[PDB]
């Protein structure tokens, strides 16, 4: 890893800013493509919509993100029935062998930018299930996964991490500066 | 500023922030504070210096060698 | 060497023969709705050669309540695809799609290790 | 007491428990592999009355070790620069083709120390398609001997073996040549009054016998009547004769096979046969039974272009006794010694790698089972003399192990029944192992293997130290 | 050039350098762990004792490892076969 | 007798074939988020074969091939193509580099010298510095050192620049193989999409050069050449040979666009379909160069004038040069595959089995083309 | 209601097993073996049906062993030999028997023989 900075190493640190590319782009169209990038990416982190995609026990706590305790709604994030309306399908539960084409026929039909959060052991890997005879052994071999959530039921908090850390990964992301670049 | 996550939180205050004891480091004197205790570090994940597994055993059968 | 058992869905091997016909007549005419109904690149010809197929696959049984068994086993698949319970992929795993051909010389599984 | 080479390695529970045969000392005995996620943890003795009575002998068991030092993982082909390269299979099976067509009919094949059954018939039929009729042993023996099993078998059986009442050892050390028979040998003793007499130099059985001396000509005085161990023979119910496979390599050879099997014409019992051998190698008896002509020097004077070798590192063909050009095949797993020698060093795998018959010195086949994968791409030895025949032009008729069992009925119908013994009719000095040491490093997985050079250097050591405060009181 | 790569571990475990596994190091870290246990057990002294038989329980008498007693009447140091300290006698 | 490289154990081939087996090869995909990019994955995937995959772009055009692989088989990098000490990186773990790498369009980052002539060259050259065994390179079938246009000006420099870095990797890797696709169809293609568009036709009417009949082109499966590159990869014997990889018949465009609408129910009388010559028509190469100039991308339906000369030039097949068939796959007829493809571009019927269509032997392209 | 039937069936259609299984796969029968560093024999007396072994490989990417072999870890036990070839004949496997069980080992063991006079069973420890 890297030690985290000891505060007297911390405090001769400039402040990181928002932008995770900088305002230091020597280009002015460059730096236009970067802020209007940043600009883009706020608005797609400034509101997630997950998909209703509940198949097992994890979703018993993705309930409770919508709970008051946790409180999805302020974060952008909000339930959608329909998979055209939604941006994220979170994979809730226990992917089987009658389960597969119906999630990959409903991420298909989510229209892209298409982020998957994985939640929990019978989502990424199989899990407790994972030498059954009709259980698919992670839902990696089927659709393409973006956040893995490690918990058996992952802890509320640690699916809104998984969803910080989708929220870091879409004001990363990079398509303006790309088309620069290509 | 804008980077922060849950695991800027080191290990001496996690039981404190998450309410397991009512005792801060700064009075509690149970913890070990041993010599070789690493420092605390975020999650890595994402970045390009993130952890990747591999097999720790080392080769088990060893092939011949015509030379020697 | 001989017992008496009861009969399942059969009395005498002419008439499991005979329902085994009525199950062949019976995909044969479900044949071009299971190639319109269904998003599948097979064709009506290609799914007639795939039902003869696995028709003369099980061409060699002889007893009467293993036949009568595929029978029954058969009819079921048949139920689901008329009502549209099957999939695309459903359909298409009779066609072993997506698979290596498996050589059968020894000398290209002696390469391969198989 | 624990296990050293099994030290802190695996749990009971946590075991696959194969159940196969062991091939290093000549009893055959029935072993149980612990294999766990494609490694060979131990060797533990296996139940049967008839073979080892759950004992097992320290090469039989701390072998394991030696099956991952020094292991074949690639085809090696020699290099006209002059040392050998690894090579695809493809191109070693086109080469060893391409000699095997400039060789001309002129090959010949000598079977191994640890070889197996089926791939000694798999070498016999590959040679017989390709018009060469001479196959060899690493292990010599009498002339006419393959005709009749009993010339070659411990006739006697091992479980009657402790039934024995006086038992003459001929030029054998049978606790370190297949030391279960030596416990047989030993429980008779403590449990019947036995008389044991060896005709050889000075050897310990750890129990007292007789020794009549090193001559050779003495044991034409125990089949002259003359010796007082004679009368004990024939005044014995259950008597039996022993008679190492060393003393039958031997010139004299045949000549002392002949007198005592009329000496056991003089005195046999019913339900009986006394005549007994004990043949180290546990191919010997397989490739006898499948008609080997036994001894290397008939392959070394048919002067092949081509000379096959199964898993034979007994050193006993060099460079030297070859001629200028020779495309020396090996085909083995560790190839210790016999591969530096070979142009085309095919891979194999080991007992505990592969399916395959080995006889024991009473003649009961007996199949092992593989436990674990073969390393790298090495394959069966008979899967690889297959497609070499394939290869060539002249296939083999059988394409798996079912139709190389039936090819077995055809060519002998007692070399199936696996765990039954069919008892044969009437057979018609110096020892190289007598001391621990010499008994610690006889095969090719025991010399590859680092518990046994660590048991020399501890025996060795204790030795030296046993020596130096002998030494300092003088 | 990385030096997290070819650094060697407790088990003694190392990709060499013509291996096709090193390209799973080039865009994330291999972790090693630089706090081997050997040397964090050969730095500790040993404890001398006077009794022939001594007990070791590791630290804290729950928290710690099941107790076993050795026997020090061999010249030398014994190690406990749990927490690797070492006992002699004088 | 080919000599094996490292002979570690732990790197040679193992296992039935699934995901979880390794065949002993470690892919690095150029361009793999392309079309052929995606079948040639799938394809390796399914084997066992572990891909390097550098990318260019984003994360997000790369991550859905995560799912053809095992768990390690598939790795990302990101690189530049003007930059070498990426590539360096990419591929300094490997033994089979497939370079994809090619636009059917000029960037105003990348021209056609940039991609095909000096990308494919720099890309060869790391490879060959870097211990790779084997390079895959893909070029044009009808290749040619000075091709002349035939209906637009300006137009073959996508075949030029092609040619010309199949040169430079063969000057720069000599054991590549080239691999030389004529036409390839599939889905997501530039071949069905392209004659599928509403920005292709022009009220209702489909404008083709000298009505289609001339030209005669022998399209070819993206499976059936990501079979080929793997074919080309495994077995060692397709060493710097060039592979013409082309279908199994002969058709002509003007049946194979009337086929096509015939799969699309556009043969209908009410939907007015007419095919005419391309050349009496001046408005349709004005609208392909304002689609050329106006969109920031690619172009919509790929309408650029490289695609127009590229289906003016008929298919040539080189006698003496060896086929896809040498390399031991079976080609899949157009009939079998063609409809699927085109079952979800169908229209709507009105509210008022197609006829195959007919091939084109030797004797009588030759009758044609007299 | 009653039919007239042979007693041996084949169930190998009507069952799961493909016919890459059902052609090449040979049964072991067996008494598995009792571990020679217990005394106990109360897991032996059940016998067993077991599949053999295949081909087990490193991961490419972590230490674990991986098999295709769907088989490897399905003993089926059974009661007497004879069941377990019926039930072989039964699925369709194709079946051998390792080894039947030993019938009878008589053996005496008398106290007495440790003390023994003019014999060479006396013992010289206790
Ligand atoms: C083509 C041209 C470019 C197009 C695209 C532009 C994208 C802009 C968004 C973006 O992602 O920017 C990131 C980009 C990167 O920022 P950064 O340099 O990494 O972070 C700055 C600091 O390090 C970290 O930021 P900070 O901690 O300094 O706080 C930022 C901001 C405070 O944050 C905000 O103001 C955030 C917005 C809150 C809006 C709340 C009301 C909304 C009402 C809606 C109706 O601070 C201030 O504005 C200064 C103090 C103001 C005190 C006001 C007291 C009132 C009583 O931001 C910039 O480049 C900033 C300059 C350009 C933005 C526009 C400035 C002119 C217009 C201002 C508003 C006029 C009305
Ligand atoms: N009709 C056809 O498909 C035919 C194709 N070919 C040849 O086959 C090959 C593959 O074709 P195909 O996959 O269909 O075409 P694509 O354009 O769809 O794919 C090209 C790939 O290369 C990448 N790429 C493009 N330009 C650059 C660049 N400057 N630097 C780095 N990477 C770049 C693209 O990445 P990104 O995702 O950013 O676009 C994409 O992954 C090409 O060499 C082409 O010339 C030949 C004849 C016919
Ligand atoms: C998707 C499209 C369709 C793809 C193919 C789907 C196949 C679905 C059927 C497969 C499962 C079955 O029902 S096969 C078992 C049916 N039974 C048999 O075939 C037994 C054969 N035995 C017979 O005696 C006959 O039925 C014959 C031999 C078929 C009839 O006798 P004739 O007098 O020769
Ligand atoms: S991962 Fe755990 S909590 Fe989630 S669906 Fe599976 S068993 Fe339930
Ligand atoms: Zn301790």
């Amino acid at each position: 890893q890297q030690t985290l900075p000891v505060a007297e190493v911390a405090q001769n640190l400039p402040k990181k800013g928002y932008s995770p590319f900088g305002t230091k782009q020597s280009s002015v169209a460059e730096w236009s493509l970067a802020r209007l990038d940043d600009l883009l990416n706020w608005g797609r982190k400034g509101s997630i919509w997950p998909l209703t995609f509940g198949l097992a026990c994890c979703a018993v706590e993705m309930m409770h993100i919508a709970a008051p305790r946790y409180d999805m709604d302020r974060y952008g994030v909000v339930f959608r029935a329909s998979p055209r309306q939604a941006d994220v399908i979170i994979v809730a539960g226990t992917l089987t062998n009658k389960m597969a084409p119906a999630l990959r026929k409903v991420y298909d039909q989510m229209p892209e930018p298409r982020w998957v959060i994985s939640m929990g052991s019978c989502a990424n890997g199989g899990g407790y299930y994972h030498y059954s005879y009709s259980v698919v052994r992670g839902c990696d071999r089927i659709i393409p996964v973006d956040i893995y959530v490690p918990g058996c039921p992952p802890t509320a908090e640690a699916l809104m991490y998984g969803v910080l850390q989708l929220q870091k990964k879409v004001k990363r992301m990079k398509t303006l500066q790309m088309w620069y670049r290509k | 500023n804008m980077d922060y996550d849950g695991s800027m939180i080191p290990a001496e205050w996690y039981g404190w922030m998450h309410y397991k004891t009512d005792l801060p480091p700064i009075r509690d004197g149970c913890r070990p504070k041993y010599k070789w205790i690493a420092d605390h570090s975020e999650n890595l994940s994402g970045t390009k210096e993130a952890y990747y597994p591999y097999s720790t055993t080392p080769n088990k059968v060893e092939a011949w060698e015509p030379k020697a | 060497a001989v017992q008496q058992v009861r009969p399942i869905l059969s009395v005498d091997r002419e008439e499991a023969r005979k329902r085994a016909l009525n199950l062949y007549k019976a995909w044969y005419r479900q044949i071009p709705y299971i190639v319109m109904d269904y998003d599948i690149p097979m064709t009506v010809e290609q799914c007639r050669d795939k039902l003869r197929e696995e028709f003369v696959k099980h061409r060699n049984v002889t007893d009467i309540r293993v036949i009568d068994m595929l029978v029954i086993k058969g009819q079921m698949e048949l139920k689901e695809s008329v009502e549209i319970w099957k999939q695309k992929g459903h359909i298409m795993r009779y066609w072993k799609e997506s698979q290596d051909p498996k050589p059968t010389d020894f000398l290209s599984k002696f390469i391969q290790g198989v | 007491l624990t296990n050293k080479p099994y030290s802190f390695v695996a749990r009971p529970w946590e075991i696959r428990k194969v159940s196969s045969i062991d091939v290093l000392d000549a009893v055959g005995s029935n072993i149980v592999v612990s294999t766990r996620t494609n490694e060979v943890l131990r060797i533990l003795p296996r139940e049967n009355e008839d073979v080892n009575e759950e004992w097992l002998a320290d090469k039989s068991r701390f072998a394991c070790d030696g099956l991952k030092r020094q292991r074949l993982v690639a085809p090696m082909v020699r290099m006209p620069n002059g040392e050998l390269q690894a090579v695809e299979w493809e191109g070693a099976l086109i080469a060893v083709a391409k000699a095997i067509k400039a060789a001309g009919g002129q090959i010949a094949g000598i079977s191994g120390q640890l070889a197996d059954l089926e791939a000694q018939v798999a070498l016999k039929d590959l040679l017989n398609r390709l018009g060469s009729e001479v196959v060899a042993t690493e292990q010599g023996f009498i002339a006419g001997g393959t005709d009749n099993r009993a010339n070659y078998l411990l006739n006697s059986t091992i479980a009657g073996l402790e039934e024995a009442d006086a038992v003459l050892l001929v030029g054998t050390n049978p606790r370190y040549e297949a030391p279960l028979v030596n416990t047989r040998l030993r429980k008779a003793y403590v449990h019947n009054e036995l008389q044991i007499a060896s005709i050889g130099p000075k050897i310990d059985l750890s129990y007292d016998h007789e020794n009549l001396g090193a001559d050779a000509a003495l044991v034409k005085d125990v089949c002259s009547g003359a010796h007082a161990f004679s009368k004990v023979l024939e005044g014995a119910k259950k008597p039996a004769i022993i008679i190492g496979a060393d003393l039958l390599e031997r010139a004299d050879g045949a000549a002392i096979h002949a007198t005592v099997a009329e000496y056991c014409k003089k005195l046999k019992k019913p339900n009986w046969n006394p005549f007994n051998v004990l043949q180290t190698n546990a191919a010997q008896v397989g490739a006898l039974d499948v008609g080997y002509k036994a001894g290397a020097q008939t392959a070394v004077k048919a002067q092949p272009k081509v000379l096959f070798l199964l898993n034979a590192d007994a050193g006993k063909v060099t460079r030297e006794q070859l001629p200028k050009d020779c495309f020396v095949v090996y085909i083995g797993s560790h190839g210790d010694n016999g591969a530096s020698i070979a142009d085309a060093v095919l891979p194999g795998a080991a007992y505990t790698e592969k399916q395959g018959i080995y006889v024991n010195t009473e003649g009961r086949p007996q199949q092992t089972l593989p436990g674990v994968s073969p390393p790298g791409m090495a394959r069966e030895d008979w899967k690889i003399l297959r497609a070499l025949s394939e290869v060539v032009g002249k296939p083999l008729p059988y394409d798996n192990l079912d139709e190389l069992r039936n090819r077995l009925e055809d060519v002998a119908p007692h070399l199936t029944r696996l765990g039954q013994l069919e008892p044969a009719g009437d057979a018609g000095i110096d020892i190289k192992l007598k001391e621990l040491r010499d008994y610690f490093m006889t095969d090719a997985i025991s010399r590859a293997s680092p518990t046994m050079a660590k048991c020399i250097s501890a025996v060795n050591k204790q030795q030296r130290e046993n020596e130096a405060k002998q030494s300092v009181a003088i | 050039c990385r030096g997290d790569i070819e650094k060697v571990t407790h088990t003694g475990q190392v990709f060499d350098k013509e291996d096709y596994r090193n390209a799973r190091f080039v865009n994330a870290k291999r972790y090693v762990n630089e706090n081997w246990g050997i040397k964090l057990i050969e730095e500790v002294p040993p404890k001398e004792c006077t009794e022939r038989v001594v007990f070791c329980d590791g630290g804290d008498g729950p928290l710690g490892h099941p107790k076993v007693y050795i026997n020090l009447d061999k010249p030398g140091n014994h190690i406990c076969g749990y927490c690797g300290l070492r006992f002699v006698k004088k | 007798p080919r000599p094996l490289k490292t002979t570690n154990p732990a790197a040679m081939k193992r296992g039935t074939g699934g995901r979880s087996s390794f065949n002993g090869i470690v892919a690095t995909v150029f361009g793999a988020t392309g079309f052929v990019g995606r079948y040639v994955c799938n394809k390796l995937g399914k084997s066992g074969t572990q891909m390097i995959l550098p990318y260019r772009g984003d994360d997000s055009d790369v991550i859905r091939l995560k799912v053809t692989g095992d768990l390690g088989q598939v790795l990302f990098h990101f690189y530049n193509l003007e930059d070498p000490a990426s590539i360096r990186d990419a591929v300094k773990h490997s033994n089979v580099v497939i370079n994809l790498v090619g636009r059917d369009f000029e960037t105003k980052n990348f021209k056609f010298k940039d991609v095909h002539v000096n990308g494919a060259e720099r890309i060869a050259r790391i490879a060959r510095e870097a211990g790779v065994e084997r390079l895959i390179h893909l070029s044009s079938l009808n290749v040619e050192a000075n091709p002349k246009d035939l209906y637009v000006k300006g137009g073959s420099e996508w075949l030029k620049s092609k040619y010309e870095g199949e040169l430079r990797v063969r000057d720069a890797f000599p054991n590549a193989t080239i691999i030389r696709p004529a036409d390839i169809y599939g889905s997501e293609d530039r071949f069905l999409r392209y004659y599928a568009h509403i920005w292709r036709r022009q009220f209702r009417s489909m404008p083709l050069w000298h009505k289609g009949e001339k030209t005669v082109k022998q399209p070819v499966y993206v499976s059936d050449v990501a079979q080929a590159i793997i074919n080309a990869a495994k077995d060692p014997d397709s060493a710097g040979r060039i592979y013409q990889a082309v279908g199994p018949k002969r058709y002509q465009l003007s049946e194979l666009v009337d086929w096509f609408h015939r799969l699309m129910r556009k043969d209908q009388k009410r939907w007015g379909y007419m095919r005419y010559d391309m050349r009496w028509d001046p408005t349709f190469l004005l609208k392909a160069k304002l689609n050329s100039f106006i969109c920031p991308g690619t172009p919509i339906g790929g309408l650029h004038p490289a695609r127009i000369e590229r289906e003016a030039v008929t298919d040539k097949v080189l006698t003496g040069v060896p086929t896809l068939e040498d390399l031991g796959v079976t080609l899949t007829t157009m009939e079998q595959q063609v409809p699927w493809e085109l079952r979800p571009y169908r229209a709507a019927l009105y509210y008022d089995t197609p006829s195959p269509p007919k091939c084109i032997e030797a004797r009588d392209e030759l009758r044609l083309f007299a | 209601g009653k039919i007239t039937v042979p007693t041996a069936v084949n169930l190998s259609p009507i069952s799961g097993v493909p016919e890459e299984h059902i052609r090449e796969r040979r049964v072991r029968i067996h008494i598995p073996p009792k571990n020679a560093m217990q005394s106990g024999t109360d897991n032996v007396n059940t016998w067993q049906i077991e599949f053999d072994n295949r081909e087990r490989w490193e991961n490419p990417l972590m230490g674990w062993a991986s098999s295709g072999d769907p088989l490897s870890n399905m003993n089926v036990q059974f009661g007497s030999p004879e069941e377990a070839i019926t039930f072989c004949e039964r699925n369709g496997w194709r079946w051998y028997v390792d080894g039947a069980a030993k019938p009878k080992k008589e053996r005496v063991k008398n106290y007495g023989i440790n003390f023994a006079w003019n014999k060479r069973t006396r013992v010289s420890t206790k």
